[PDB]
RNA sequence: GAACAAUAGUAAGCACAAUCAUAGCACAUAAAAACGUUAGGUCAAGGUGUAGCUUAUGGGUUGGAAAGAAAUGGGCUACAUUUUCUACAUAAGAAUAUCCACCACACGAAAGUUUUUAUGAAACUAAAAACCAAAGGAGGAUUUAGCAGUAAAUCAAGAA
C-alpha cells in the first residue's frame, strides 16, 4: 500500500516505469558499447579491395558516408561493406570485361 | 589558387573525415546517400498508421467481455435486427443471384 | 512529454577553444588557421568544432576533442609542399621578394 | 480492420518499403555513381527493376490516419482538414487557436 | 452561418455546460484546452502520436464509463505519464467505480506502455452555465 | 537520503542555460517565479530573460466540399523564458535541474545547453608530436 | 400592442453592440454575425436512415488514359523611352523598328527544337544554357477592383 504520492513516484522509478532525472535523452540506449573510432574510421573493412582502382573511389564515398551516419550502429555498416565485397566479387566477369582489371 | 591550397584542402579533407580525393558533383550524391537515413526506413513513414486491427479487435473483445461499451455497434446490431426481422437480410453466400 | 525519451538534437557536441591559449608556434598557428578555416572566428579568436556523426554524445565529445588533438599535432608538421608556398597564399604582405621592392630598386636605379 | 482497402494496400506499401529498403539503398548507391563502370550500372538497373514495385518509396501515399482522405493532409498531424478542424475546434487539439492579427 | 462545434439556440430550455456554450473562436480567450502536451510547440516532435492517443482516449473513456461521463475529458501529459482527469456523474456504486478505475489504469498503462494516472471528480448533475 | 563522496574532481559549468518553451504566458511566469526562488535558496546566482515570441499561422479550407473564397486560419504561439545560471558545479547542476525538471508543467517543454569547463586534453598539453 | 410635457405593454434568453487579437494607447483590420431564406453545396472527408449488390455493384495484379476543330472564364508576360542591356543600388556607359544589304536587329518566346541537370525502380515532370526570335504597335460591344500605407509596381518566404 502507498503512504504518499512520493512513494508512488519512488516505486514507479525503481521499477523503471517512471523517467530518470535530470533527463538525458540517451538513457536506456548504450549503443552496443561502441566508440567513435569504431564508427568514424572504416579502414578495417577496406582492407580487402583493389587499392588504386576506382573501386576505392566508390568505396571511399561509401565509407565517408557510413562515417557521417548517426542513424546506424557498427553492425549494419559492416553488413553494408560486406554485402559490397560479396557482390563485387560475385561478378568477376563484368569488372574484367569493362576494361579495368579488378580484384 | 595554388598547389599549397590544394594540399591544404586535402589535409583538412582527410583529417576531418570528409571526402579526400576530388570527385564529381554527381557522384557526391552517393555520399549524401549513406550520410542519411533513407526515406522509406524513417519511423515517421512506416509507422504512419497506428495499427487499426489492434484498436478494433481489442475494443471489440473488451466489449464482448463486458468491459468497453460500443453504442455504434449497438445501433448497427439493433438495425440489422430490425432489417432481418423484416425479412430483408444479408443472403447466405451463393444463394441470392441465380435463385 | 510522451512515451519516448529519445531526442535527435541531443547528440550535437560543440567545442569552443581560444587559439591564444594554445601552445602553437607562429607557423603552427597560421597553418592551423589555413587548415581549419571556417570553424575559426578571426576577431574574437574562437575555434568551434561541431560534432554530429556518432549516435552517442560521449562519442561526439571524444571525437571533437580528438579533432582538437589531431589538428594540434599536425599543425607542427612542416612538409614538402609548404616550402612550395605561393606568395599569393600569404595572409601578410612580406616586404621580402616583393614587386614594390623591385619597383623601388628600379626607381633608385634611375 | 483498417478503415479502407486503400489504407490496406498503403500499409502493405509501408511494410514493403521498409523491407527492401536496404536493397534499394545499396543498388542505387552504384546506379547513381559516375566513377563506376556503365556496365555495373546496366546490371544494377535490371536489379532495382527486378524488385517488386510495391517496395519502392514513391509508390507510398500519405493519407489521413483515421479518415483515410488521400488529400488535404497536414503532415505534422497526419490528419485531414475536416478532422483537424473538428478536433481543434472542440479544443481537443493542444495549442491550436483561431488566428487574429 | 458558422457551424463549427456549436450549440444552437433552442426555445430557451436547453441545459448547457460552460464547455459547449463557447464557440471555437473563443479558444484561448475564454475557453482553455482539453488536451495538454508538448507536441505543437515551436521546436518539438510527435504531435501526431499524442493526437492519436488523445482520440482513442476519448473513445475509450466514453465507452468504458456508460452514461456516467459528465463533461468532456481533460487530458494532461507530464513527464511521460498521462494524467487523465474526468468529471463524472453519480450513477453507479463505488465498487464498480474503483473496479473500472484500476481496470482502466492497468490497461492504459500497459497498452501505451507508459504509466497512467486516473483522477475522477464526481458531480451531482451536469453543470449548467447557460439557459435552464 | 544516502550520500557518498567520490574522490574524482566534479565537473564545472561556466554557463547553464535553460530554455522554457510554452503556449501560455502565465504558466511560464509562475514557473519563472519558481526557478528563481529555487535558485535563490541554493545561492545559485541566476538571471532570466524573455526571448521574443514566435507565431505560426496556417490556413485550411472552411468547407467540406467547395468554397475557396472562404478560409479558416489557425494559430500556434510559442513564448519563451530563459534562465541563465553562471558559475555552478556539476552536482549543484544535477540537483537544481532535477528539482526544476520533475515539476515541469504539461504544456511546456525545456531545452538546456550546458557549457562545461575543461582545462586541456592530454596529448595536446605541451608535447609536440 | 409605440408616442417621453408618453396614449398598454413588462420580459430574463440569443444576436448586434461592449470586451478580446493585432504584444501599450486611440483608430483600422481581424474575428464575431442570432433567427430564418435559397428542398442552395457535399451520401467521394467521414458517419449513417431507406432501398439495393454478395462465385459480385466485392477484393487483388497488370497495362492503358487525360486527344483539340473550336468556344469561353481567370491569370502571367508584354506591345517598348517612366523603355532595353551590364555594372550596380537609387548621379554611370551603351543599346534605341529604319537606315539599307544589315555580316539584320530595338522591344517582345513565358512557345518551339537540341543538349544537359534535379528527382525517381520508371521521365511524360521541373529547372538552366544555346538557338530561334513569331503574334503583339495599348485592343469592339461591354465591364473588374480600389478611399491610405489602399491601389499600383518590386522582392522574399511557407504550405503540400
Ligand atoms: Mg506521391
Ligand atoms: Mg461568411
Ligand atoms: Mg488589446
Ligand atoms: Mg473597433
Ligand atoms: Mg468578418
Ligand atoms: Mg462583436
Ligand atoms: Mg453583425
Ligand atoms: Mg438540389
Ligand atoms: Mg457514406
Ligand atoms: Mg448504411
Ligand atoms: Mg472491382
Ligand atoms: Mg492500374
Ligand atoms: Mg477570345
Ligand atoms: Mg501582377
Ligand atoms: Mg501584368
Ligand atoms: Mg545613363
Ligand atoms: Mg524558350
Ligand atoms: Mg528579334
Ligand atoms: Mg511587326
Ligand atoms: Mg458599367
Ligand atoms: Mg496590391
Amino acid at each position: 500500500p502507498f503512504q504518499n504520492g512520493f512513494e508512488e513516484m519512488i516505486q514507479w522509478t525503481k521499477e523503471g516505469k517512471l523517467w530518470e532525472f535530470p533527463i538525458n535523452n540517451e538513457a536506456g540506449f548504450d549503443d552496443d558499447g561502441s566508440e567513435f573510432h569504431e564508427h568514424i574510421f572504416l579502414d578495417k573493412y577496406l582492407q580487402d579491395f583493389p587499392k588504386q582502382g576506382p573501386i576505392r573511389h566508390f568505396m571511399e564515398l561509401v565509407t565517408c558516408g557510413l562515417s557521417k551516419n548517426p542513424y546506424l550502429s557498427v553492425k549494419q555498416k559492416v553488413e553494408h561493406i560486406e554485402w559490397f565485397r560479396n557482390y563485387f566479387n560475385e561478378k568477376r566477369v563484368i569488372l574484367k570485361e569493362s576494361g579495368i582489371q579488378l580484384n | 589558387l595554388s598547389e599549397y591550397a590544394v594540399r591544404m584542402s586535402r589535409l583538412s579533407a582527410r583529417l576531418f573525415g570528409e571526402v579526400a580525393r576530388p570527385t564529381d558533383s554527381k557522384s557526391m550524391k552517393v555520399v549524401k546517400l549513406f550520410s542519411e537515413q533513407p526515406l522509406a526506413k524513417r519511423k515517421e513513414t512506416y509507422d504512419w498508421y497506428p495499427n487499426h486491427n489492434t484498436y478494433f479487435a481489442l475494443m471489440g473483445t473488451l466489449r464482448f467481455l463486458g468491459l468497453y461499451r460500443d453504442e455504434h455497434q449497438d445501433f448497427r446490431d439493433e438495425q440489422l435486427r430490425l432489417k432481418k426481422l423484416r425479412g430483408k437480410g444479408k443472403p447466405r453466400k451463393g444463394e441470392g443471384k441465380r435463385a | 512529454a510522451g512515451p519516448s525519451i529519445r531526442n535527435p538534437k541531443a547528440r550535437v557536441v560543440t567545442l569552443r577553444v581560444k587559439l591564444s591559449s594554445l601552445n602553437l608556434d607562429d607557423h603552427a598557428k597560421k597553418k592551423l588557421i589555413k587548415l581549419v578555416g571556417d570553424r575559426y572566428c578571426k576577431s574574437t579568436d574562437v575555434l568551434t568544432i561541431k560534432t554530429d556523426r556518432c549516435p552517442l554524445k560521449r562519442q561526439n565529445y571524444d571525437y571533437a576533442v580528438y579533432l582538437l588533438t589531431v589538428l594540434y599535432h599536425e599543425s607542427w608538421k612542416t612538409e614538402e609542399w609548404e616550402k612550395k608556398k605561393t606568395e599569393a597564399d600569404m595572409e601578410e604582405y612580406i616586404w621580402e621578394n616583393s614587386t614594390s621592392e623591385k619597383n623601388i630598386l628600379e626607381t633608385l636605379l634611375q | 480492420y483498417y478503415v479502407d482497402w486503400k489504407m490496406l494496400r498503403d500499409v502493405k506499401r509501408r511494410k514493403m518499403a521498409y523491407e527492401y529498403a536496404d536493397e534499394r539503398l545499396r543498388i542505387n548507391s552504384l546506379r547513381k555513381n559516375t566513377i563506376l563502370p556503365k556496365d555495373l550500372q546496366e546490371v544494377a538497373d535490371e536489379e532495382i527493376a527486378s524488385l517488386p514495385r510495391d517496395s519502392c518509396p514513391v509508390r507510398i501515399r500519405n493519407r489521413c490516419v483515421m479518415t483515410s482522405r488521400p488529400r488535404g493532409v497536414k503532415r505534422r498531424w497526419r490528419l485531414s482538414r475536416i478532422v483537424f478542424r473538428h478536433l481543434a475546434d472542440h479544443g481537443q487539439l493542444s495549442g491550436v487557436q483561431r488566428a487574429m492579427w | 452561418k458558422n457551424r463549427a462545434a456549436r450549440v444552437r439556440v433552442s426555445k430557451g430550455d436547453k441545459p448547457v455546460t460552460y464547455e459547449e456554450a463557447h464557440a471555437p473562436h473563443y479558444i484561448a480567450h475564454r475557453k482553455g484546452w482539453l488536451s495538454l502536451h508538448t507536441g505543437n510547440l515551436d521546436g518539438e516532435d510527435h504531435a501526431a502520436e499524442r493526437t492519436v492517443e488523445d482520440v482513442f482516449l476519448r473513445k475509450f473513456m466514453l465507452g468504458t464509463f456508460p452514461g456516467c461521463l459528465a463533461d468532456q475529458l481533460v487530458l494532461k501529459r507530464r513527464a511521460n505519464q498521462l494524467e487523465i482527469c474526468a468529471l463524472v456523474l453519480r450513477q453507479l456504486p463505488p465498487h464498480k467505480f474503483y473496479f473500472l478505475v484500476g481496470y482502466s489504469e492497468t490497461l492504459l498503462s500497459h497498452f501505451y506502455k507508459c504509466p497512467v494516472h486516473l483522477h475522477l471528480q464526481t458531480v451531482p448533475s451536469k453543470v449548467v452555465y447557460k439557459y435552464i | 537520503p544516502e550520500i557518498t563522496i567520490s574522490d574524482e574532481p566534479d565537473t564545472l559549468y561556466k554557463r547553464l542555460s535553460v530554455l522554457v518553451k510554452g503556449h501560455d504566458k502565465a504558466v511560464l511566469d509562475s514557473y519563472e517565479y519558481f526557478a528563481v526562488l529555487a535558485a535563490k535558496e541554493l545561492g545559485i546566482s541566476i538571471k532570466v530573460h524573455e526571448p521574443p515570441r514566435k507565431i505560426e499561422r496556417f490556413t485550411l479550407l472552411k468547407s467540406v466540399h467547395i468554397f475557396k473564397k472562404h478560409r479558416v486560419q489557425y494559430e500556434m504561439r510559442t513564448l519563451y523564458r530563459c534562465l541563465e545560471l553562471e558559475h555552478l558545479t556539476g552536482s549543484t547542476a544535477d540537483v537544481y535541474l532535477e528539482y526544476i525538471q520533475r515539476n515541469l508543467p504539461e504544456g511546456v517543454a525545456m531545452e538546456v545547453t550546458k557549457t562545461k569547463l575543461e582545462q586541456l586534453p592530454e596529448h595536446i598539453r605541451k608535447p609536440i608530436w
